[PDB]
């Protein structure tokens, strides 16, 4: 998920005032990654070997 | 993307592999609109004319 995208639709000032709560979106967005990357790990150990 | 990349490590140094830097979208031309069609008018003629 676009965390800035679902919390504001396409809104100007919406994403300016969700920026002054710092940097959740770009936590959220490293936390899917890494979850991919563990699913792309764990499919990869399961049947790769 | 080099420099974004960079910018988005935090390091001037990026190794090999995959990062997600950003998202990117398009905006409407200016807008659109569309009504139905124009029913019948009041029968303005027997009062005017």
């Amino acid at each position: 998920v676009d965390c800035t995208m679902y919390i504001c639709g396409d809104s100007t000032e919406c994403s300016n005032l969700l920026l002054q709560y710092g940097s959740f979106c770009t936590q959220l967005n490293r936390a899917l990654t890494g979850i991919a990357v563990e699913q792309d790990k764990n499919t990869q150990e399961v049947f790769a070997q | 993307p080099l420099s974004e990349t960079k910018c988005t490590l935090k390091s001037f140094t990026v190794e090999k592999g995959i990062y997600q830097t950003s998202n990117f979208r398009v905006q409407p031309t200016e807008s659109i609109v569309r009504f139905p069609n124009i029913t019948n008018l009041c029968p303005f003629g027997e009062v005017f004319n």
